[PDB]
């Protein structure tokens, strides 16, 4: 019982210079552990046919004890869980942490799973949203050729979505959350070969301290400010990052004329209405989550992380720009200038991964003679 | 009453729902020419609740005067949903342009 | 919904419990709409049944405007003023 | 009765934004009203107005209200 428990917590050896960009693990654990509980406690009285399921939700609102709490809790705490796992990737690419390849791509299939699971938890209220984001969704299979249209009816069930969908949905979305919870502890157990990465990139086995007490007591403080971000969402401002059309049930026969994804799909939605062309526009955005894979082939320069290297620096922060402008473009009309205006970032966004930083790199080596 | 006042009240209140013309078509509402001298609930081809065609009474200034001050106490049951005109004078404007626009 | 529509020339009337929250604006739009009625600019002519409100998107709205000063009593003596009831109504929105 | 909304925005539509807009309206409804058949309206310039109007109301209206 003690081992592994321990030599795994307790002694594990840590850098002594990770800053609060390593905080994001442990706050990724507990946006998991919060979307269980508040998620099974949600399940104790959701009801998925499409009869009943937006009146269950109401009513757990409603008439449930703290019904309301839970709930608001479990939608913002899935807006925290992506703002967590995007500061947890922007810190990986920026010190290089990607260089622990297995653990990274385990990352990589972490970030899909959350995505495809959040997706499907929005379709469980059957609200407008609801609707309609399984409807454009499950249609992107539809761009596989030969059996596309096949593949969707089956995932629905029928010829559209309906009760069959909703039903199989809260199944998906029950069950694959604690597959993410497994599938993030092997991407804990590949971590561990090799230890954490530092804000230097430079090997920090010369100056390892004990991960109890320093960072145990570093993540409890940040688990803080997670809860207090949280919170303010859930008592101040529950709907602030939602969308009123998911308040109307789900209406087959009308698509809202302003209707937009939820606010941590607008850069990769942005990317796909971009390309006046279906194959094109869902490989673009498959491509958009996928390149991540690519990054440890790209990688040129010399040192580990951008911390010495300015260039490289600048081409993340314009990255980094470049995804706020693709979010600002997504929750945009599909029209001049924005539609040009989101041409242009689509394009920036794979120049910069694949070729402007890769450049930057090999340039930053020759100033430095190596 | 006022005629011309009674058009503006008309047309803000009532318009929507009723025209008063002849051939003037049904809407939410039932035409309403000829209504001076006629029973309630006689517009031929407009669906009216039993409780308006059963008032039993005739259209004229008097019975206006009352209905428009407030239709459900006057005739129970009804389906035309307004409140009603508190001001005298107001229904007295209406009731004048009634008079002259559901008989032209 | 059908003999909703049936009763409103086609056009339905929303349940109103999440109204405020189903809303960009909210009661500022629901309190605006209801005390925004006004006649159709020059150059613009509504169907029978429709009515013009600049803030009802499309500005075309099938609901006739429902308030106005003295609609009802109130059980407290307030003035009842077609803005104080809107501004009532929107709040009792709200907390539904 | 008088509803205050009457009274503040007799008092609003006095600011000069609200008066250039009024202006603007009623030069669109003497352009438009002057036409056989012209596609134009003038949603755009009531809206302009309204806009102005309407945000001066919200800064005093509530203040007379229960
Ligand atoms: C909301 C957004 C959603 C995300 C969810 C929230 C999660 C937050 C991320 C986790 C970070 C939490 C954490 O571990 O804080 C450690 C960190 C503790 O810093 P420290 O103990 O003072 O470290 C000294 C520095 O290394 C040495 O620095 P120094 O001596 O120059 O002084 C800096 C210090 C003191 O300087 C002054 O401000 C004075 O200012 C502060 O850091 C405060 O606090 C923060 O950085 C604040 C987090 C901001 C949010
Ligand atoms: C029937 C005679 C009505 C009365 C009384 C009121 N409303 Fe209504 N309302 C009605 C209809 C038929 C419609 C549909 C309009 C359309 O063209 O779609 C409406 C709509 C509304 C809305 C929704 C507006 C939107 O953005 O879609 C609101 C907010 C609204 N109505 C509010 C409302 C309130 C609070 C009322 C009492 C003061 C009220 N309505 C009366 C029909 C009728
Ligand atoms: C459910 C999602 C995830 C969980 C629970 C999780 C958890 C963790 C934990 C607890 C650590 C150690 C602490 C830290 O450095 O933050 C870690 C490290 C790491 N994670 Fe994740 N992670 C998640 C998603 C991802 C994603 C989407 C990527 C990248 C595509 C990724 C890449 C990494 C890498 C490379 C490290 C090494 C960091 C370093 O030492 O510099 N993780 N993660
Ligand atoms: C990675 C973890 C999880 C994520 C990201 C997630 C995400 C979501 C999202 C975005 C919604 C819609 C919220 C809304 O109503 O606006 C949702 C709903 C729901 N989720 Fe989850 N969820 C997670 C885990 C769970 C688990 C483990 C269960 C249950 C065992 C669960 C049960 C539900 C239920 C019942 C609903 C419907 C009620 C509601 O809409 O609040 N979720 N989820
Ligand atoms: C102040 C304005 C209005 C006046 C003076 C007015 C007058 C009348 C009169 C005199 C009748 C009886 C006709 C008959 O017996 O043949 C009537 C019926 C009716 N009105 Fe109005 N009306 C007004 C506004 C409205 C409005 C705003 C609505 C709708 C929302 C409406 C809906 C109706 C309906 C549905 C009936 C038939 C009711 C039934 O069969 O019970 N009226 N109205
Ligand atoms: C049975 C399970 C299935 C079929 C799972 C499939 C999962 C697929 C992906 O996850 C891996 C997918 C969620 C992820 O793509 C990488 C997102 C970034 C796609 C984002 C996305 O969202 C939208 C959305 O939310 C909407 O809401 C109302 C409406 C939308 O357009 C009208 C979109 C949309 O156009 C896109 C591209
Ligand atoms: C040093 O790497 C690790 C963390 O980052 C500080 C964690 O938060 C947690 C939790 C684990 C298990 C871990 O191995």
């Amino acid at each position: 019982l003690m081992k592994i428990v321990n030599n795994a917590f307790i002694d594990l050896p840590a850098p002594s210079n990770i800053s609060s960009w390593w905080n994001f693990g442990s706050l990724l654990g507990i946006c998991l552990i919060l979307q269980i509980l508040t998620g099974l406690f949600l399940a104790m009285h959701y009801t998925s046919d499409t009869t009943t399921a937006f009146s269950s939700v109401t009513h757990i609102c409603r008439d449930v004890n703290y019904g309301w709490i839970i709930r608001y809790m479990h939608a913002n705490g899935a807006s925290m869980f992506f703002i967590c796992l995007y500061m947890h990737v922007g810190r990986g690419l920026y010190y290089g942490s990607y260089t622990f390849l297995e653990t990274w791509n385990i990352g990589v299939i972490l970030l899909l799973t959350v995505m495809a699971t959040a997706f499907m938890g929005y379709v469980l209220p059957w609200g407008q949203m609801s609707f309609w984001g399984a409807t454009v969704i499950t249609n992107l299979l539809s761009a596989i050729p030969y059996i596309g249209t096949n593949l969707v009816e089956w995932i629905w069930g029928g010829f559209s979505v309906d009760k069959a969908t909703l039903t199989r949905f809260f199944a998906f979305h029950f069950i694959l959350p604690f597959i993410i919870m497994a599938i993030a502890m092997v991407h804990l157990l590949f971590l561990h070969e090799t230890g954490s990465n530092n804000p230097t990139g430079i090997s920090s086995d010369v100056d390892k301290i004990p991960f109890h007490p320093y960072y145990t007591i570093k993540d409890i403080l940040g688990a803080l400010l997670l809860i207090l971000a949280l919170m303010l969402l859930v008592l101040f401002a529950p709907d602030l990052l939602g969308d009123p059309d998911n308040y109307t049930p789900a209406n087959p026969l009308n698509t809202p004329p302003h209707i937009k994804p939820e606010w941590y799909f607008l850069f990769a939605y942005a990317i796909l209405r971009s390309i006046p062309n279906k194959l094109g526009g869902v490989l673009a955005l498959a491509f958009s989550i996928l390149i991540l894979a690519l990054i440890p082939l790209l990688h040129t320069s010399k040192q580990r992380s951008m911390m010495f290297r300015p260039l490289s620096q600048c081409l993340f922060w314009a990255l980094v720009a470049d995804l706020l402008t693709l979010t600002w473009i997504g929750g945009q009309p599909v029209e001049h200038p924005y539609i040009t205006i989101g041409q242009l970032a689509s394009v920036l966004y794979f120049l910069l991964i694949l070729v402007l930083m890769p450049t930057a790199g090999t340039i930053e080596n020759k100033l430095l003679k190596w | 009453g006022d005629v011309e006042k009674g058009k503006k009240i008309f047309v803000q209140k009532c318009a929507q729902c009723h025209t008063v013309e002849k051939g003037g078509k049904h809407k939410t509402g039932p035409n309403l020419h000829g209504l001076f001298g006629r029973k309630t609930g006689q517009a031929p081809g407009f669906s009216y609740t039993d409780a308006n065609k059963n008032k039993g009474i005739t259209w004229g200034e008097e019975t206006l005067m009352e209905y428009l001050e407030n239709p459900k106490k006057y005739i129970p049951g009804t389906k035309m949903i307004f409140a009603g005109i508190k001001k005298k004078g107001e229904r007295e404007d209406l009731i004048a342009y009634l008079k002259k626009a559901t008989n032209e | 919904p059908e003999a909703a529509r049936a009763a409103n020339n086609g056009a339905l009337p929303p349940d109103l419990s999440y109204i405020v929250r189903a809303r960009h604006g909210g009661e500022d739009y629901v309190f605006s709409l209801l005390t925004g009625y006004c006649e159709p600019p020059t150059g613009v002519s509504l169907r029978e049944g429709l009515y013009f409100n600049p803030y009802f998107p499309g500005q075309a709205i099938g609901m006739a405007p429902p308030i106005y000063n003295e609609v009802l009593e109130f059980d407290d003596g307030t003035p009842a003023t077609m803005s104080q009831v809107a501004k009532d109504v929107c709040t009792f929105l709200r907390w539904a | 009765l008088v509803d205050p909304l009457t009274t503040v925005r007799e008092q609003c539509e006095q600011l000069e934004k609200c008066v250039k807009a009024r202006e603007r309206l009623e030069l669109c409804d003497e352009r438009v009203s002057s036409r056989s058949q012209t596609e134009e309206d003038c949603t755009e310039e009531l809206l302009d107005f309204l806009h102005a109007r309407d945000h001066c109301v919200a800064h005093k209206l509530f203040n007379s209200l229960k």
